[PDB]
RNA sequence: UUGUUGAUUUUGUGGGUGGUGGUGCAUGUGAUGCCCGUUCUGGCGCGCGCUACACUGAC
């Protein structure tokens, strides 16, 4: 469980289980 | 200078799949 | 898209021919022959179309 | 740059295609030349682009994300880079900080016996206190 | 301290125990700034147990530790915008290290490591690294990023840039890389060095404290084994791999022809050249995209079909019109 | 040494229409459809949901199933064919409606939802999209054959005709006609049901075949012939 | 070699009034898609702040685009026209009445 | 002649309607679905969208009926999304009409069984790979994987083998159900499938491979 | 802490439990196989005529 969780996490999962493009709204603008 | 061009650019800038149901109602 | 207009007549299209999805940039009639007509496009192949 | 389509592999293209597809592969090589000085001679749209590729793999995911924008569709007209040309080291710590979505603190379950190498885990080999 | 402060003894000891944490770890980068020459072996015994420690705190209090560490992220970078190098110290590098014992390095995104992975790469270029002490604490930096990226084996140009000014410095300029960009030219390493001793390429915090030849050859062998592994394990993956190793290439043969006896660049060199040879470099093809489908839209209809108000007083007044006329007829 | 297209952006393929005659499509006609209404509130009339009342109007239930109408054009509509943009469906039902199958229709999947519309189209003569922006099912006037398009080779399913290879069979046909296949959506019937339009019929497999399981092997083959993939 | 046009080149599409605009379509029926803007609306305003109406939207320089709000945002200003700017269920209920004493007679 | 579990020598294509969402439910015992019972699965705390055993009727239909299980080369296996795996005997002829076929999956269920007067549907003991054949290769249909060709795949395929194939019965869900059995994951095409479609082009593959026309 | 009461509870930290659960099987028994409440408050048919779906058109 604990290494699938971290394969998760490398291909953009994160746990607030969004995702990196999430992440990537709006940083640029502002 | 960035304010200036940072104006201008101001106008300048601006599906049901596989085996999905229609909505239920 | 290459668009051949009646002088003095803006309204109607005669002849309506798409060269290419990219510009075409140079359309010229043929002044020997009347009825072939050049297009150049930035495809940088240019096409004789006829009318 | 972006894609040459010469080279795609078409499940359709017959054996004898896929023979000739091997051998333009192999008998590729980039003709971009970066010493020539004059750069209509420098051959460069006969190359491609592979450094921005590796630029998708870029360690900072956001960096990683704009690089991938080049895998995606162009559906964009332009982009604004007033929004983009003033970003320094100071300014991405910044945004990272303030961060409009806050997540919960990861660990690791692997176990490092001694954080530097000596003079049974060493997490970072070859430095010692 | 712990013991007394169970959270079972009392209510509220979970919080001091977890103001603890983030005490503790200060308390770690603290010691390790205060010189520890005299007595390495029993700050080893230390330093090393209050991380075991600070690794249980961590367990229950990651939170409270995560504030803290971002914290001294913050700080440091403050202290770096007016002291620069003379911010960095030995705590720092330990303070690094730490966070890679304690959170999972192999993130895209993570609380603490992408702060600090952004840091250290901004070391990694902004530093001059015009001193030995400079060199040998990017050194320790290339290291600490390079285990971050143990698994994620993500591309740091950083690490490329880092390598290829290092690699000059200690060869200078050779009037063939005027693409490099050196801040110090006095570190030229001498031609006697023999390349053929066994020296020691660990190189220990407490002497950058202290900081000739033989320390500069050994910081150049730390740095120079740090940039084989990093060929092997992410640049070999990497599609522009030959690009990439290009300028370092040329820089190794330097090192060869100079130095003769100099045997890990030959080394490199052929590992660098069995990966060109094995890797096909072909034309990159990224835009093909899947064919997209017609379009679908659900249909529009009532779920019993039957085959305002005023409308319906209008309705009724028709028939009672046409009855009362037939009544009165 | 071609150049590239301007904008490679995927741009989905034209929903194919009876006005346009000369793109080449594959058009799937499933005749003999049973498909009725009647007042209760209108229902579709069901071989088994409804039997005392086809009995009392004097049909026979055994050709009173609009399942099998409905398991054809889920397989149709959903085939990669449709989604392709290359095949248009029409029903000729038993009374004799030619009804129009738009192939951007999502049709609902289960047999009670698809009832449900059907009685509409029947009494509306044409349904509407959610967001009423295209006619997806409308009821066309008879012929078929106007319909069709101007170049193109008619067939059906008939048992007792040669087994031919769906695949083989469409290369060697032209590339500027088109096909149109009569599928015969009746339980049991006799297979003259198009001979009228058509002028030959094939076998596709010696041992019988289904409505739904004999046009998903028709589709299946032209996108093998036609690498629609 | 070098050439750059001072008036720009062609705006596909434009942002104005919080509104997306086509440049294909012109200065009136492209302004006419905003919330509250009309045909002749629009038309008063592009004669106000001096714009050909021949003109797509696209060829509409920054200064025209910028008057142009100010039109909207100020019409008053600028001189534009003011002008230019229970018991049926009772009802129900007696004829309902009636209806019922109609069938009371027959 | 009729393949049976317990043969496994012959060549045949294996197909595993996986995730198969057949569920009784007594206020008598009936199929769920996700039009039919609603506000129940909602007591249930079962998700509606994963209540149609629809799916799993329409893939039979036209995998039962497809030419190859004429030919005696087919046998069909259900993974219920509860865990329950059930053999189709090739020879069943399931009732056309859904309303019917729910009625047999409730009589399956309970019963454990369907017997003709061998047994036309029988609920059997997991795991799926004993059943399978000593010699088979095992796949799924993945929308992310690579497109291939059915009847290239089959023929580039060895004879003394057999060929399963999972397909996902789900209206929606991650593809995994049967990483753990399954040694690689392919795609039949580019544009989306429905499992019905899907299995219908397997099939297809199947009978243009093996000439069983 | 109860509702006067007397340590039965309350608080904080850890923490095992599917169980007045069903269903069949073997002469009740089985470390049986298989899975997984309470009380009220409401509940049209037959027909005419006219206008539109634009470029032979709109303004």
């Amino acid at each position: 469980e604990l290494e699938q969780q971290r394969l998760d996490r490398m291909n953009g999962m994160i746990e607030l289980e969004r995702g990196v493009e999430d992440l990537d709204d709006g940083f640029w603008e502002n | 200078d960035k304010k200036a061009r940072r104006r201008t650019l101001r106008f300048y800038t601006s599906r049901f799949k596989g085996d999905d149901d229609i909505p239920y109602k | 898209l290459v668009s051949v207009y009646d002088s003095y007549n803006p309204r109607t299209i005669l002849l309506s021919i798409n060269a290419s999805t990219h510009p075409t940039h140079v359309t010229k009639f043929h002044t020997q022959d009347n009825k072939i007509l050049a297009t150049a496009s930035d495809d940088r192949v240019t096409r004789l179309w006829d009318i | 740059m972006l894609h040459n389509p010469a080279f795609i592999s078409n499940p359709f293209q017959t054996p004898d295609q896929v023979a000739n597809l091997k051998t333009l592969k192999e008998n590729y090589v980039d003709p971009f030349d970066v010493h020539e000085s004059d750069p209509e001679l420098t051959h460069a749209l006969d190359s491609s682009l592979w450094e921005l590729a590796s630029l998708m793999e870029h360690y900072h995911p956001n960096v990683a994300t704009l690089a991938k924008i080049f895998a995606q569709p162009f559906k964009k007209l332009s982009y604004n880079m007033e929004d983009f040309l003033d970003w320094n080291y100071d300014s991405l710590l910044n945004a990272e900080s303030s961060r409009k979505l806050k997540t919960l603190p990861t660990l690791e379950f692997e176990a490092f016996t001694n954080v530097f190498d000596n003079e049974g885990n060493v997490y970072l080999p070859g430095v010692a206190w | 301290i712990i013991k007394a402060y169970q959270p079972k003894l009392a209510e509220g000891n979970k919080e001091k125990l977890g103001k603890f944490t983030a005490v503790l770890l200060r308390h770690i980068i603290f010691l390790s700034n205060q010189n520890y020459l005299k007595n390495v072996q029993s700050f080893k015994r230390t330093q090393n147990a209050l991380i075991s420690i600070l690794k249980s705190l961590s367990e229950k209090y990651n939170r409270e530790l995560s504030e803290e560490c971002r914290d001294y992220i913050n700080e440091m970078q403050a202290r770096y915008k007016k002291n620069h190098f003379d911010a960095l110290s030995n705590g720092d590098l330990v303070f690094f290290s730490i966070i890679g014992i304690l959170f999972s390095t192999s993130d895209q995104y993570h609380l603490v490591i992408t702060p600090a992975l952004i840091l250290m790469s901004q070391f990694l270029e902004q530093i001059k690294f015009n001193s030995l002490k400079r060199i040998a604490f990017g050194a320790v930096l290339v290291r600490i990023v390079s285990q971050y990226q143990r698994i994620s084996k993500r591309y740091i140009p950083e690490v490329v840039y880092f390598f290829q000014k290092i690699l000059l410095t200690f060869i200078v300029k050779p009037l063939d890389f005027e693409n490099i960009r050196l801040d110090s030219y006095e570190l030229g390493l001498p031609l006697d060095v023999d390349f053929t001793k066994k020296r020691s390429t660990i190189i220990p915090l407490h002497t950058l404290s202290t900081m000739p030849v033989d320390q500069c050859v050994s910081v150049l062998l730390n740095v120079m084994e740090s940039l084989d592994a990093t060929i092997s394990t992410v640049w070999k993956s990497l599609p522009a791999f030959n690009e990439i190793i290009l300028p370092i290439q040329q820089l190794l043969s330097a090192y060869t022809s100079k130095y003769s006896d100099f045997e890990k660049p030959r080394n490199i060199l052929n590992k660098v050249e069995k990966l060109t040879k094995f890797t096909e470099h072909i034309p990159l093809a990224l835009q093909n995209h899947k064919p997209v489908s017609i379009p679908t839209h659900a249909p529009k209809y009532e779920e019993n079909f039957n085959p305002k108000m005023k409308a319906q007083l209008k309705k009724e007044r028709k028939f009672t019109m046409k009855e009362i006329r037939k009544d009165a007829k | 040494q071609k150049a590239l297209p301007a904008s490679l952006v995927p741009q989905a393929p034209p929903v194919l229409t009876s006005k346009d005659k000369i793109t080449k499509r594959m058009i799937v006609v499933l005749a003999m459809a049973s498909l009725e209404t009647h007042k209760i509130k209108y229902v579709l009339l069901n071989c088994d949901d409804h039997q005392g009342l086809l009995k009392k109007m004097g049909r026979d239930i055994s050709e009173a199933r609009p399942d099998i109408t409905h398991q054809c054009l889920l397989t149709l509509l959903d085939s990669p064919i449709n989604k392709a943009g290359k095949l248009q469906v029409y029903i000729q039902t038993s009374r004799g409606i030619l009804i129009e199958v738009n192939p951007t229709v999502r049709i609902p999947r289960t047999f009670k939802r698809f009832s449900g519309l059907m009685v509409q189209l029947l009494h509306k003569l044409s349904i509407r999209s959610v967001n009423s922006e295209e006619k997806l099912l409308k009821v066309i006037k008879n012929p078929i054959t106007d319909h069709l398009p101007t170049k193109c080779r008619k067939v059906t399913l008939s048992f007792d005709a040669p087994v031919i290879r769906v695949q083989d069979y469409i290369e060697k046909l032209d590339d500027d006609e088109s096909i149109c296949v009569f599928v015969g959506a009746m339980a049991r019937g006799k297979d003259n049901f198009a001979d009228e339009y058509v002028d030959e019929k094939v076998g596709l497999s010696n041992y019988p075949l289904s409505a739904s399981v004999a046009c998903s092997k028709f589709c299946h083959g032209a996108e093998d012939a036609w690498n629609i993939l | 070699s070098l050439v750059v046009q001072e008036q720009g080149s062609f705006q596909h599409i434009l942002r104005l009034l919080n509104t997306n605009v086509d440049g294909n379509i012109k200065i009136v029926y492209a302004l006419t898609t905003i919330k509250g803007v009309g045909r002749r609306y629009s038309n008063l305003v592009c004669k106000k702040a001096d714009v050909d109406l021949h003109k797509r939207a696209g060829e509409l320089t920054q200064e025209e685009l910028e008057r142009i709000v100010q039109i909207m945002q100020n019409p008053t200003h600028y001189k534009i026209p003011a002008w230019f700017l229970t018991l049926a269920n009772n009802v129900e209920s007696k004829l309902r009445d009636d209806l019922e004493r109609l069938k009371k007679i027959r």
